[PDB]
RNA sequence: GAGGCAGCCUGGUGACAGAGCCUCUGUCUC
């Protein structure tokens, strides 16, 4: 063990990954939030090209 | 200087008027006496228009000239635009 | 380090000695009060009761006093603290004990903002002293500020969310000033070019421009509402222009009852025509374009911005002239609120149907384009041929570029002139362009007839790709369409490389504002 | 926070009188009468009903402010008719006018259910 | 927490250019889109040149024409036409 | 107070003599110690100490009954063992 | 044109190009307080200590960082009790 | 949300009309008659239904806090 | 190009570029490059046809998809400096044979030529008919109007969030607000607009609302606001609880309240709480016994506690979210706008009997003034209130997607009329006042409208001897800390052009950080003075007897210390 | 004690001063605080 | 010098609307008649609440405001009911307040719509408009979700609150030809003709007259339910009445004290 | 990726987030 890479939500590597609508609403996630953004300390950020 | 040989204007500026009329007002409302018959007014910076207007006020005003020299002018002496 | 505490912006001078926090100041979003004096804001009642004034007991106000003390901080009518002669200060917040509500000559009583209070209201950048003015205060429901609409002028003010800040002043001798010094009535003519700053404006100005024409016939009970207003007016109804067989009143008529004094002026109507003065009827105007006010009594013409707006020797310059500062108050405050209460009948709109043509103009500006495209055709026809020769002094491509923008300049105002020929007088486009209150003559041309050539930093629209404007054309295209001629209207619709290029056109705008709004302070700043 | 309670459109506080009667100085046979907590709807009834007597000279209302719920109406008549007396005879006209019309509608009614 | 450091404060360095990692807007639907879209240019903002705050011609279809923030930021912060891809690479091999 | 209330008419600037610092200073041997607290409390010739203003938001000052806002905070000095270059 | 001329006299007036930039203000006789609001704060009062420069207290901004009222407007007269016209 | 109960515009109640409303488009009447038929005349009323958008049917896709 | 279009060795997304005159061919396979996809054309024909349609129909349940169009060889993506090499059509339109030829070679073609805007751009209905600032003035404003942000908004604590009661999808649509998943969740209501000069109140930028609407819950909306809080054990012998302080115990205990809270130290969801009062009881162990730490609802508002819910954080230690809740009835003041950067404050509220109605009784919901519209150009505001009155009357929702050659003024016209108004929008009102016909007919339609983050009681402020800042002695700075207003250099400028001296020493001076100092008059600086023991001194000249009394700002006393450190001497003349 | 309702299984459980939280029965570490008992009274506008 | 002496004709009458004309009264009495016909007819709406649990997705104001925009049947009542600042007791009783019950939840399986059919009154004069005609949506709920609360009705006008308002519109015109030109159309050939129109097809406009006044008024009163048509009409015309004698008392009291 | 001044400075206010033990960043408003 090296450490930790914060995961992108919804990404590949996500536990939001491929689940479906139904899923997702079991998680108390949106189905139409869209991800692409990470959590840090509870925080949503967004990497700007 | 003297009530002679002033060159400053007989007029009061609107500065003049302005500083007279702040300062008479703060008199009044520190229980000056009042220099003029008063009509129900009891606003002190009310009372202070009205003896301007009649050229009442105590004041005298002190124009100091860039030399260093100053002239006192009453300010009954000066002329009021207003 | 010590120098850093000192060296400039934010430093002890610039920061905390040349400019710095103040007490006894307030902030909210502006809003409009077509009912309020020019030398009147409305104050929020909750910003009424935070903000105190320290008013010195004396057996003229003893009795006023120990009832706002008595009522204290809950009440709006009330006080904060008073001030011993001690300079000890009771707080009323907390219920204090009799012994601490005992009043004598020479305690100061931190009573509330009251309406006819002095302030000071400002709007940043504070670029001119009309910027600060005084006003007299009225309490109002709700949490804005409201200011009338001629006090807007001044302030650059608009009220999309704009804010102001009011500061009170806190004794007689400086409520003194800003009353003999610093209030809007006396602000009314700036030093800086002795115009008026303060003009009619937006509604008003439309409607006053509808009011004063010919046709504004008023009924005895119409006139009866309107002179209801007129804070001036000495209980005199006037004879009716027209006695039989109907009393009819004319809008000419009851305004001669706001224009104060015996005021005499002359002027014309923005759209007074060039023939008009040297023809016959030099006088007996017949479009009414030719404005003369005698003895205080509006005549003839129609009213507009030429004639009360904020340039020199207009109507409202002329009435602060000679009647002062304490008259042309009431004159601002009595044009507004009665032309506002008339403009309740006649209304005022834009729609689709003021933004349309017949087709006979739309054909006119169609042909006038054809041609001017062919047109620049034949001189790209000339360029490729080698058969253009240069201006003296100037390049061939410079040469050509001059003779395209010539074209296409000529078909802009072809096509607008068209336009506005064929407005029919119930249009409410012209109805504002005529009034001046708002738009101009190429915004009509814009929307009826031609948005016109783009243009980045002064020139045709950039070949940003190889030799081409965008991948749809091909290279080497100097046409009017390929380099940013938009010859369509906004009711017509933008094509999709026109409305692209009227983006690139438009951006430039927006840099320009930033760079300008980037620098408004800095010459002000070195000059004082 | 600074929102006017909406019931203090209509309901007086206490002290405050309905209506205030002032000579208007300015001009002879004419008086002002402060009408609080009302509003267009009882103005311009007067108003229009007043227009009708032949001696009443002037009559027009405004509301001051429109964040304030009061009315001004000021009323001039000829002489030997004191504007009170209009004002007075206007409303009775209006009772009138009003109970008159209720009855009409009242037996409409009837001849619509009815029929 | 080396990766996560910047990710916290976008400091996009070892402890740098600053204001990557934006907190994400969430006061509607069309903020958090169009933030997620969001493009930056690293030159400075206090310099007025206006060449790199002008609309290239070569952001036909690339990047949004009408959507720029007001303010000292003009023209630099900018946003992805609705089908504008970004490619992510292969090896040329 | 008992002493006149004055206009100022002119500002003079200078330097401090070093001989009127050593007279102003009311650390009458300079600073010494690098601590700011005693046995918790200031340590006199440290950098909080009790002659050199108010400490505390009620307290007082050794100097003068100072009131936290009435005292105007009084000037210390350290003695520099070899002269410097100021910068 | 009373406006556009006062800045040319101004500009004018000490017989040569009195370019308002930080030294070309820093070459008037206006005193070190003024000086120190623009530009150069601290760089004007070190040569004002080492040349033991004094102001006069008698511009605006010299009287505004004290607090006493300005050699300005309302402020450049001065106002004495008429106590004889007290009589009346 | 969820329908409103009255028209913001004119009061008229339209907070009983939406269950019917889709009931009608079930029944493959266009928008127009389905409006119709609930006796929506005023355009300020048409729009209320025609333009709500009910996502409380996504709200209740959420488990309670409690079971 | 062969074997891209095929996919065969070559990613699709690999860019191969031909400089005809310079004889380089580039290719690029780098990373971050960005491209767009076409439609490809061969011989002034697209290779799209009929059929791919139909299998694209298909798509809900068969399995072709983009990827099949892509690998079939009909599209490509094609990036920034590839184009400098293609010819675009902009429609199929442009490969037709002609009576005058452009271009007989063209090489691709625009899917659909309004695929250039973006995200917040496509919410805009007819931007090809306004003037190009406004549609970046809305692309800004866009992203503050108020919607449903996200679905399962309840379970997050946000510290900031607004959530509309009554959102409604617009009648008037660009079918690009399809993808933007707008329907689902939109911003904005469809009100009834009257572009009118009423009673003056919608003047400048001004908006007039209909009360009675409001009433109803017109843009009605609730404010939902998070505290987080944290519990600690530091070092060996210093904690921090929640617990229900008493002031027989907590130093820092106010004379506000605290029997909010639960024996916790915590508040349960649904009691009512307003500024000052505590949300959550936190004390800390005091080396009195404890020092307070409780938090308070932030001053000027009113709620109700939504949601309170306690943890662990990532060290384990007692870790507690409190969201709270208030309505916001939209008052005069707050800042609304119509998708085409017509922003602007409501102005006044009228109830339904005062504002101007139509024979049918309609009144609207919003007066706005007709003098936004002439110099801003804002045409497509125009048209969507058309389009929007034949979409309410018609049961339908209008294509407002730009470049569409379909739909025209005209056109829309038309459609108005069969439904008995007239054909430009216009309609006779009636005075709410008095009840006569107004003279000029107004036009009305319904209008996406839009409310905006700004509020008034977020933004009202006033100051009154509040707190004093440590170090300067003046005013606090900003809202939040009860701060003063900066009085600035460009006022001061002002006060003095205005000759308001004694305004401009009250206002920066006696009205922000008035002092008092001592001075030695043999020298300039400041000398000791025991105001209760009547004693003065010049150390430095040993002066006991001639020492006066002087008024200055705090600000200039701290100065003349801080030169003083710099070994300045300021002396200071009182003569 | 207080009562808190698991973010996981919504089932009740009793908690108390200085007790860490957890939950039984599942395991999961997130709890709210119920509903409040006390009487709010709303105006219908 | 007197009172005008106004006649009706009703066209239409209906549970739902009234068509009605008033000819030989003024623009000011008949503009006012409807103003009334909004804001001064009183009606009887919930305006106190008290929620005893909420576990739905709506907040707590949230379902209370929408409580306070039903429709309450009022016809009999709101004449006897005082309003609740006249009633010297505290707080409310029967006098002056309607007591309303709502406790539902949801058990079952599938989504359990609260509605109007679920408010129980204290008694039968009262219920919701739809049950005096789907009813009224209140709140979805799903399962384990529950709302009860208690709540009261009370007397009062549209000048307070919109759900005080009766009418579900009113409709109000005169001189539906432009005989008197109150409106002046540009092109007065491209309007469509009012319902109340009395030209052929080819003649756009009335001729001017210029001896006339306005003196036939349109009226359709809509009702929300909580009055009928018709008695909304008859309680405005006894509520102006009111108001005037309201007046004409008070003024005979100040004149006898100017006097 | 631009000036300018003798390394620093780039026009006034404003409002919120984030990061750190008051300071810094970012976005936004007129
Ligand atoms: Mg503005
Ligand atoms: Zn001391
Ligand atoms: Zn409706
Ligand atoms: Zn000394
Ligand atoms: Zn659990």
């Amino acid at each position: 063990f090296i450490g930790k890479i914060p995961i992108m939500l919804r990404s590949t590597y996500c536990l939001l990954n491929g689940l479906t609508d139904r899923d997702l609403c079991e998680l108390n996630e949106c189905p139409l939030d869209p991800g692409g953004y990470f959590i840090i300390n509870g925080s949503e950020k967004v990497l700007i090209a | 200087q003297a009530n002679q040989k002033r060159i400053t204007t007989p007029y009061m500026t609107k500065y003049e008027r302005a500083r007279v009329l702040g300062t008479r007002a703060l008199q009044i409302a520190m229980c000056a006496p009042v220099m003029v018959e008063l009509e129900g007014e009891t606003d002190p910076l009310l009372i202070a228009m009205k003896e301007l207007k009649a050229r009442k006020i105590p004041i005298i005003i002190r124009r100091y000239l860039p030399d260093g020299s100053y002239e006192d002018w009453g300010v009954d002496e000066l002329i009021i635009s207003d | 380090s010590l120098k850093q505490r000192l060296k400039g912006k934010e430093g002890r001078v610039r920061g905390n000695l040349m400019g710095k926090r103040v007490d006894f100041s307030a902030r909210t979003v502006i809003t409009p009060d077509p009912n309020l004096s020019i030398d009147q804001v409305g104050v929020p009642r909750s910003i009424a009761a935070n903000m105190t004034f320290a008013e010195i007991v004396t057996p003229f106000n003893i009795d006023r006093l120990q009832e706002l003390v008595r009522r204290g901080n809950s009440q709006y009518p009330g006080a904060k603290y008073i001030i011993r002669d001690n300079g000890d200060r009771i707080d009323l917040r907390f219920h204090p004990k009799p012994s601490d509500l005992h009043l004598q000559t020479g305690y100061k009583v931190e009573r509330h903002m009251c309406d006819g209070d002095i302030v000071i209201f400002n709007r940043q950048p504070t670029l001119h002293k009309m910027s600060m003015m005084g006003h007299r205060v009225r309490i109002l429901p709700w949490s804005t500020f409201r200011l009338n609409l001629s006090v807007t002028t001044p302030y650059n003010a608009d009220f999309d969310g704009d804010e102001m800040n009011l500061h009170l002043p806190q004794s007689l001798e400086t409520r003194a000033e800003i009353q003999e010094l610093a209030m809007v009535p006396r602000m009314i003519v700036t030093p800086q070019s002795n115009r008026p700053v303060m003009g009619i404006v937006q509604d008003t100005l439309t409607a006053v421009r509808k009011f004063t024409k010919r046709d504004v016939f008023l009924e005895r009970g119409e006139v009866m509402n309107l002179l209801m207003f007129l804070s001036t007016w000495d209980g005199k109804v006037p004879q009716p222009a027209i006695l039989k067989p109907r009393p009819l009143w004319t809008g000419k008529q009851i305004f001669s009852l706001i224009i104060p004094g015996h005021i005499n002026c002359i002027r014309t109507h923005s759209t007074h025509p060039d023939d008009e003065d040297s023809g016959p009827y030099k006088h007996i105007s017949p479009g009414d374009t030719k404005v003369v006010v005698e003895n205080g009594e509006l005549i003839m013409g129609i009213l507009c911005k030429k004639s009360l707006g904020t340039s020199a020797g207009s109507l409202v310059h002329i009435s602060y002239l000679e009647m002062g500062h304490d008259i042309t108050r009431l004159f601002y405050s009595n044009i507004q609120t009665v032309i506002n209460n008339w403009l309740l009948i006649e209304g005022h709109t834009i729609g689709i149907g003021d933004s349309i043509a017949d087709s006979k103009t739309y054909q006119d500006i169609q042909n006038t384009i054809k041609k001017a495209k062919q047109d620049v055709i034949e001189v790209i026809e000339k360029a490729h041929n080698n058969e253009l020769e240069p201006t003296p002094g100037n390049t061939l491509r410079q040469t050509f570029e001059n003779q395209v923008n010539r074209i296409l300049n000529d078909a802009r105002d072809k096509t607008g002139s068209s336009a506005q020929k064929s407005l029919s007088e119930y249009n409410n486009f012209k109805s504002m362009v005529v009034s001046g209150a708002k738009g101009s003559k190429i915004n009509i041309s814009q929307v009826i007839a031609v948005v016109g050539q783009q243009n980045v930093e002064g020139k045709r629209i950039p070949f940003g790709f190889k030799h081409r404007t965008l991948p749809h054309f091909i290279k080497d295209d100097y046409g009017p369409e390929s380099r940013g001629f938009v010859e369509n209207s906004y009711l017509a619709g933008l094509t999709p490389t026109e409305f692209f290029f009227h983006a690139m056109g438009g951006r430039e705008g927006l840099i320009d504002t930033a760079v300008k709004t980037a620098e408004t302070g800095y010459i002000q700043r070195r000059l004082i | 926070m600074n929102a006017p309670p909406a019931f203090e459109s209509f309901l007086l506080f206490e002290g405050e009188k309905k209506i205030t009667i002032n000579k208007d100085t300015k001009v002879p046979n004419a008086c002002l009468f402060t009408i609080n907590k009302e509003d267009h709807t009882l103005g311009n009834i007067i108003k229009s009903q007043l227009l009708k007597d032949p001696q009443v000279l002037f009559a027009g209302y405004k509301v001051p402010h429109p964040l304030e719920h009061k009315i001004i109406i000021r009323v001039q008549t000829t002489p030997d008719y004191s504007p009170q007396e209009a004002f007075t005879n206007a409303i009775t006209d209006l009772i009138s006018e009003l109970s008159l019309l209720e009855e009409r509608f009242r037996v409409a009614i009837k001849d619509k259910q009815e029929g | 927490d080396g990766l996560k450091y910047s990710l916290a404060t976008g400091n996009w360095g070892d402890q740098a250019r600053a204001g990557v990692s934006q907190v994400l807007n969430r006061l509607t639907f069309a903020s958090t889109l169009s933030h997620l879209r969001r493009l930056n240019s690293p030159i400075g903002r206090d310099g007025k040149l206006a060449k790199p705050r002008q609309l290239h011609n070569t952001l036909w279809g690339m990047v949004c024409p009408a959507e720029t923030p007001e303010g000292h930021a003009v023209g630099l912060v900018k946003n992805l036409a609705l089908m504008a891809y970004i490619s992510v690479g292969s090896q040329p091999s | 107070s008992a002493c006149p209330l004055r206009t100022i008419k002119r500002v003079q600037f200078g330097v401090l003599s070093p001989d009127e610092l050593k007279r102003m200073s009311v650390t009458e041997g300079g600073i010494k110690y690098p601590e700011t607290t005693e046995g918790g409390r200031p340590k006199l010739g440290g950098l909080m100490d009790p002659r050199q203003g108010v400490i505390e938001r009620t307290g007082r000052c050794q100097t003068c009954a100072g009131n936290m806002t009435e005292c105007p905070g009084h000037f210390g000095h350290i003695e520099l063992a070899k002269p410097v270059f100021h910068v | 044109y009373r406006h556009l001329a006062l800045l040319c006299d101004t500009m004018t007036c000490r017989g040569h190009l009195m370019a308002i930039t930080r030294h070309g203000v820093n070459r008037q006789d206006t005193g070190p307080l003024m000086k120190c609001s623009f530009e150069e704060t601290v760089d004007v009062l070190m040569e004002a200590a080492a040349h033991g420069e004094s102001d006069p207290m008698k511009g605006v901004s010299e009287n505004i960082m004290l607090g006493q009222l300005a050699p300005a407007g309302t402020g450049c007269f001065d106002l004495l009790l008429d106590a004889e016209k007290c009589k009346y | 949300m969820i329908i409103p109960v009255r028209c913001f515009t004119c009061g008229k109640i339209v907070g009983n009309k939406w269950e019917a409303y889709l009931g009608l488009l079930q029944a493959e009447y266009t928008e127009g008659d389905a409006l119709d038929a609930l006796g929506l005349k005023r355009y300020c009323c048409r729009r209320m239904l025609l333009a709500h958008v009910d996502l409380i049917e996504k709200l209740l896709n959420y488990a309670p806090l409690e079971k | 190009r062969k074997l891209r279009r095929q996919m065969d060795i070559i990613v699709s997304e690999v860019s191969m570029i031909r400089d005809i005159r310079e004889r380089e061919i580039r290719i690029y396979t780098d990373a971050g490059r960005i491209c767009r996809p076409l439609l490809i054309v061969e011989k002034q024909k697209l290779l799209l046809k009929k059929r791919h349609i139909d299998q694209l129909k298909e798509r809900e349940y068969n399995n072709y998809s983009w990827q099949d169009l892509v690998a079939s060889g009909v599209v490509e993506y094609i990036d920034t400096l590839e184009e400098e090499t293609v010819m675009l059509a902009m429609t199929p339109d442009d490969l037709q044979e002609k009576e005058v030829a452009y271009c007989s070679t063209y090489t691709h073609c625009e899917i659909h030529p309004s695929m250039i805007l973006g995200v917040c751009a496509s919410i805009i209905p007819f931007p090809d008919h306004n003037q190009s600032p406004r549609n970046t003035y809305q692309s800004a404003m866009g992203k503050q109007a108020m919607g449903v942000y996200i679905t399962n908004f309840h379970v997050r604590m946000d510290t900031l969030a607004h959530v509309l009661y009554y959102p409604q999808k617009p009648l008037v649509t660009t079918r690009s607000m399809e993808y933007l998943r707008f329907r689902e969740l939109p911003a904005g209501i469809n009100s009834i607009v009257a572009i009118a000069s009423y009673t003056g109140y919608n003047q400048e930028d001004s908006v007039i609302m209909n009360r009675s609407a409001v009433d109803r819950g017109f843009f009605r909306s609730v404010f939902y606001r998070s505290y987080k809080e944290q519990e600690s054990k530091k070092g060996f012998d210093q904690e921090e609880v929640f617990e229900k302080p008493t002031r027989e115990t907590c130093q820092g205990m106010r004379h506000a309240i605290y029997d909010k809270l639960d024996d916790d130290g915590l508040i349960a969801p649904g009691v009512r709480v307003s500024g000052d009062d505590v949300i959550i009881g936190k004390t800390v162990t005091l080396p009195y016994t404890k020092r307070d730490c409780s938090t308070f609802l932030r001053t000027s508002e009113t709620g109700i506690v939504d949601q309170v819910m306690v943890t662990l954080n990532q060290e384990g230690y007692k870790f507690c979210k409190i969201r709270v809740r208030s309505v916001r009835i939209p008052q005069i003041g707050d800042k609304f706008a119509s998708r085409h950067g017509q922003k602007g404050t409501c102005g006044i509220q009228y109830r339904q009997e005062d504002m101007p109605f139509t024979c049918e009784g309609i009144t609207p919901d919003i007066i706005i003034n007709p003098h936004a519209i002439p110099s801003r150009m804002t045409i497509g505001h125009l048209i969507e209130c058309l389009q929007g009155k034949v979409s309410a009357n018609k049961g339908e929702i209008g294509d407002a997607t730009p470049f569409n050659d379909a739909v025209n003024v005209q056109k829309i016209s038309n459609l108005l009329s069969d439904y008995g108004y007239h054909l430009r929008g216009n309609e006779v009102l009636y005075n709410g006042f008095t009840g006569r016909k107004i003279t000029s007919q107004i036009f009305i339609g319904p209008t996406y409208y839009q409310r905006l983050k700004h509020m008034v009681d977020d933004k009202i402020h006033s100051r009154a001897r509040g707190p004093i800042q440590i170090l300067n002695r003046q005013p606090m700075e900003g809202r939040s800390r009860d701060g003063g207003l900066r009085f600035g250099e460009m006022e001061r400028d002002c006060q003095i052009a205005h000759g308001a001296a004694q305004f401009l020493r009250e206002r920066l001076f006696e009205a922000s950080d008035p002092y008092q100092v001592h001075v030695c008059n043999l020298c300039g600086i400041m000398a000791i003075a025991n105001t209760r023991t009547h004693t003065y001194e010049c150390r430095g000249c040993r002066n006991k007897t001639q020492i006066s009394l002087v008024r200055m700002p705090y600000a200039c006393k701290l100065l003349f210390q801080e030169l003083m450190s710099m070994s300045i001497a300021p002396r200071m003349m009182s003569v | 004690p207080m009562i808190y309702i698991c973010g996981e299984c919504h089932t009740e459980n009793e908690i108390k001063s200085r007790d860490p939280i957890r939950c039984r029965e599942c395991g999961y570490r997130i709890m709210y605080k119920k509903r409040t008992k006390r009487l709010v009274v709303f105006d219908a506008r | 010098p007197y009172a005008n002496q106004p006649t009706v004709r009703i066209t239409e009458l209906t549970d739902e609307n009234v068509k009605f004309i008033i000819e030989n009264t003024d623009l000011a009495v008949a503009n006012s008649i409807r103003r009334v016909f909004i804001a001064e007819v009183p009606i009887i709406a919930i305006d106190w609440v008290q929620i005893d649990a909420n576990s739905s997705v709506l907040h707590d104001e949230f379902i209370a405001h929408r409580l306070g925009l039903i429709p309450l049947t009022s016809d009999d009542i709101v004449d006897k009911l005082q309003y609740s600042r006249d009633c010297t007791c505290e707080e409310f009783c029967p006098e002056c307040s309607v007591e309303f019950t709502l406790d539902v939840r949801c058990n079952e399986d599938q989504t359990r719509h609260v509605t109007s059919r679920d408010l129980i009154s204290n008694s039968p004069r009262v219920i919701p408009v739809t049950s005096r005609q789907d009813d009224i949506l209140i709140v979805k709920l799903r399962k384990g979700q529950e709302l009860r609360l208690r709540a009261y009705a009370k007397k009062g006008f549209g000048k307070e609150h919109a759900k005080w308002n009766p009418t579900a519109g009113v409709a109000f015109e005169y001189d539906p030809d432009n005989a008197l030109r109150h409106t002046v159309y540009p092109k007065p050939e491209e309007w469509p003709k009012s319902e109340y129109s009395e030209l052929d097809e080819d003649e756009s406009q009335a001729p001017y007259d210029p001896n006339g006044k306005p003196e036939r008024f349109y009226y359709n009163v809509e009702s929300c339910g909580s009055l009928r048509p018709e008695t909304i009409v008859l309680s405005a015309l006894s509520g102006l009445k009111k108001k005037l004698s309201d007046l004409q008392t008070q003024l005979s009291h100040e004149i006898q004290s100017d006097v």
